[PDB]
RNA sequence: ACGGAAGGGCACCACCAGGAGUGGAGCCUGCGGCUUAAUUUGACCAACACGGGGAAACUCACCAGGUCCAGACACAAUAAGGAUUGACAGAUUGAGAGCUCUUUCUUGAUUUUGUGGGUGGUGGUGCAUGGCCGUUCUUAGUUGGUGGAGUGAUUUGUCUGCUUAAUUGCGAUAACGAACGAGACCUUAACCUACUAAAUAGGGUUGCUGGCACUUGCCGGUUGACUCUUCUUAGAGGGACUAUCGGUUUCAAGCCGAUGGAAGUUUGAGGCAAUAACAGGUCUGUGAUGCCCUUAGACGUUCUGGGCCGCACGCGCGCUACACUGACGGAGCCAGCGAGUACAACCUUGGCCGAGAGGUCUGGGUAAUCUUGUGAAACUCCGUCGUGCUGGGGAUAGAGCAUUGUAAUUAUUGCUCUUCAACGAGGAAUUCCUAGUAAGCGCAAGUCAUCAGCUUGCGUUGAUUACGUCCCUGCCCUUUGUACACACC
């Protein structure tokens, strides 16, 4: 008796792309076996972790520094979906790297 | 300050040696055959590649050339 | 060190019950966690047993990992004078 | 537990320098190879590749089990949502970690320095590694530092492929003299390099053409037709 | 290796033509010297806004003092009629320190005093070491296998030429095949009316409204609906390969020009970046570390206060200025990098107070959602000033108001009123730089409880003059000479 649609949320990150992209693109698919309506993985941008560091642990020698980074890609997913469906694909297709969460904003 | 270093040249001498039937005058379709019968890494070498054979080729279709 | 018996009891019953401890390097705190007792004394009771052979002491990013090998049980068990077939958390097979 | 996403996948990423840092302090004897973190809904999943895997697992599979207890400890875990796994290296060859640490401990039993480099540098291209080469530096046989050079095969300095097959490692060795550095490199045969490109950025293929005959002419070859 | 020897090529850490400068002034900061109890220390092109070194406490390493053992373990030794521990109150102390004493009370084998040994050390040695980084060297340079020449150290391959940013190629050849470097390669910046899509981005139509017009239209508001992806995003891809053409080239590598392009300097900018080496720096980043030193009133650790900022003086990065292309008033109103609170208290909108700093009450934001369209400065328009060290310049001081902070005096910092100094474009000399570049202008991030005149990034306005050379300073290859090899110091 879950009829009652949870408008469910699916979001995700990562330090790396193809996996997310992967990631994304199964549950897409997975939306579209069961007749899923959704809006689909919107890009986000990717925000730059960046530090910077000079290179000489003691100061002598050239001014010489470097820059650090990462970038994180987001693209949230929403579903306009059924209960149990969803949830099974939230607990399947899971990659190391990539992180999913879920948020019911039902 | 274009020179194409030994890789590019090497392999467009393959390619003629290997493949002059098929080989054209257009950059575009010599790009396509690249493609097609030759695995270039990345495209830029690809387009390098694809240009200095068809360099070799219009030279060979003004004469005949050394090497 | 001069430990109070009673905290030493605490280490050594906590320490044999479940085998391990970290014991943040950081001195002067007031409470060690999953103890009640002042750290200090805790690292400094865990660097005795080890200088005895009884724990294998590991120290790395502050944390001073601590792990109970067989004369160390022997020797708690002796001391905690508890029956002579209980084994400590690390010793249940709690496999794949 | 609530934090930026930002500083989420900072802190995963301390937690696993924590990890790995900590396994190569612990594991050595064991010939560590790596370490990693794959997050489950439920279990923080912890798979160590390293040589001597019965060992690691210890008897009854108890040091397994300690080890974890230590994690749980350090990062505030709880029980059953995290478990350590441990593997088999697939070639222990053509991992650096490992042969730095064995040539270390046969270092620390006093063996020939060139020796053990060299013995290294067969194994690993007995292994198919298409280059290794390595670097002991310090006090050999001399009050004066120097630094000894054994390489065979080639070894890539420029460009990602420095990152893409070439795989390092750096260790120290302490003596009763002094501290021996110890740097090991080993580039991997790029056509059994999964998960990425299969070839150098300049090595290009060409496919052999096939021979095919032309003489026939009119040849009209009708099919049956259809409708 | 060197040549005030030759040949051929390069470099705004070289110059020519220039631009902006520094060196003159005041200040901030970093050194030296002096001074001091200490003014802790390491660097002297490749030291000097460097050690992320913007230190009031901590930091810390120095100084005057005061604590404690955080001396494991083994043995001996005392010792359960006390090995020992701790303390109210007073003297003592800076202390509400049982540090030391007066008295006494408490505590139980963990300890106490000796031996061995072990730890701790921003103690010494970077001329014992690792790792890292810097430099030689941003140049194009290295290397070994067979083969040739030498008795040999070595040499040829690695070169007569031409070309390239390139040991980059065309080639000639006792050289043939190769390896590292360069290139290739990744990140980033462009171009995508082609694909996928989007209430965490925008747009259209239409609603529901506001106003002005009265013609159906203009500028707005709404998280009401439908629809779209041009811009904003980010994935897979496309695109440029000197493409076409014309010159010039043993007609080959290649160069020059025009056209089409978005892009024709390797498309711009970078990231990695070879062999060999320096007695280059770092023990002061490391629980990296050998040896030496110390290890009890300690060079361990902690607490209080002071210093790292003193000042007859010299030097190095910079900041503000010497004004009219300006200062000061109003008004216009334009970005892109960021960052932001959890076991803590961050970014702050909005509403009230205060003249300001700021204060208070609420509300968002764990982030394309909120600060935020960061409504930033330079800049623009209209006025006051009018060549007067003047309304420039804002140093040095006096008084007051607040914020952070356990604590602000030796002014932390911000704000209000006043005194307003030197400074007239700065000698010798010397630094950086050829296109969104220099220069001007600010903002964000790292230091951060508070503090930048610093650095790392970002964007605004945006040029003059080259598009060359070996004259100065050097670099690469070749030839030559050498009585040099710790190599012209
Ligand atoms: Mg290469
Ligand atoms: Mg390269
Ligand atoms: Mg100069
Ligand atoms: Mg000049
Ligand atoms: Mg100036
Ligand atoms: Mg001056
Ligand atoms: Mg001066
Ligand atoms: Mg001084
Ligand atoms: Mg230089
Ligand atoms: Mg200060
Ligand atoms: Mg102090
Ligand atoms: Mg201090
Ligand atoms: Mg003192
Ligand atoms: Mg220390
Ligand atoms: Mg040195
Ligand atoms: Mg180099
Ligand atoms: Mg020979
Ligand atoms: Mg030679
Ligand atoms: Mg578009
Ligand atoms: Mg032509
Ligand atoms: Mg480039
Ligand atoms: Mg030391
Ligand atoms: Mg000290
Ligand atoms: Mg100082
Ligand atoms: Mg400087
Ligand atoms: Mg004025
Ligand atoms: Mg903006
Ligand atoms: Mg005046
Ligand atoms: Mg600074
Ligand atoms: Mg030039
Ligand atoms: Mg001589
Ligand atoms: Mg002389």
């Amino acid at each position: 008796q879950e009829v009652v649609i949870h408008k469910i949320r699916i979001n995700l990150t990562s330090t790396k792309v193809k996996q997310l992209e992967n990631v994304s693109a199964n549950i897409i698919k997975n939306a579209e076996t069961f007749k899923l309506v959704k809006k689909g993985p919107v890009r986000l941008p990717t925000k730059v972790l960046k530090i910077s560091t000079r290179k000489t642990p003691n100061g002598e020698g050239s001014k010489t520094w470097d820059t650090y980074e990462m970038r994180i890609h987001k693209r949230y997913i929403d579903l306009e979906a059924p209960a149990h469906i969803v949830k099974r694909i939230t607990q399947i297709t899971i990659e190391p790297g990539v992180d999913v969460e879920v948020i019911i904003a039902a | 300050g274009r020179v194409r270093t030994k890789t590019v040249k090497r392999a467009s001498k393959a390619l003629i040696e290997k493949y002059y039937p098929k080989l054209t005058m257009d950059f575009q379709t010599n790009k396509r055959l690249c493609d097609e019968i030759a695995t270039i890494q990345s495209k830029r070498l690809r387009n390098k590649i694809a240009g200095y054979t068809t360099h070799l080729m219009k030279r060979i279709q003004k004469g005949p050339v050394r090497g | 060190m001069l430990i109070p018996k009673e905290d030493r009891k605490k280490i050594y019953q906590h320490l044999f019950q479940e085998g391990v401890l970290v014991a943040k390097k950081d001195f002067n705190q007031p409470k060690h966690e999953e103890i009640d007792t002042k750290n200090l004394f805790v690292i400094k009771a865990l660097q005795s047993l080890t200088s005895k052979g009884f724990v294998k002491t590991q120290f790395s990013w502050q944390y001073y990992y601590y792990t109970l090998t067989e004369e160390g049980v022997v020797y708690l068990r002796e001391y905690l004078n508890l029956p002579e077939h209980i084994f400590p958390a690390t010793y249940l097979a709690g496999q794949s | 537990a609530i934090i930026s996403k930002k500083r989420k996948l900072v802190a995963d990423g301390v937690f696993y320098a924590e990890l790995n840092e900590f396994f190569t302090r612990e594991l050595a004897e064991e010939g560590y190879s790596g370490v990693e973190v794959r997050v489950t809904p439920t279990k923080t999943e912890i798979i160590i590749r390293a040589t001597k895997v019965q060992d690691v697992v210890g008897e009854n599979g108890r040091r397994i089990n300690e080890l974890t207890l230590l994690i749980e400890k350090r990062f505030k875990y709880k029980r059953g949502t995290i478990a350590l796994y441990a593997e088999r290296v697939h070639d222990r060859g053509l991992s650096a970690v490992a042969q730095a640490e064995s040539m270390k401990f046969k270092l620390l039993n006093g063996l020939a320095i060139r020796r053990a480099a060299y013995g290294v540098v067969r194994y690993v291209m007995e292994s198919g590694a298409k280059g290794c080469e390595v670097v002991i530096s310090g006090k050999l046989r001399a009050a004066r530092a120097k630094s000894m050079k054994f390489a065979d095969g080639f070894l890539i300095h420029s460009g990602q492929p420095v990152n893409d097959f070439i795989e390092t490692a750096t260790r120290h060795v302490l003596l009763r003299q002094g501290v021996l550095g110890i740097k090991v490199k080993i580039m991997k045969d790029p056509s059994r390099n999964t998960s990425g490109p299969k070839a150098l950025p300049d090595a290009v293929t060409i496919i052999e053409p096939k021979e095919e005959e032309p003489v026939l002419e009119p040849s009209v070859k009708d099919y049956r037709p259809t409708e």
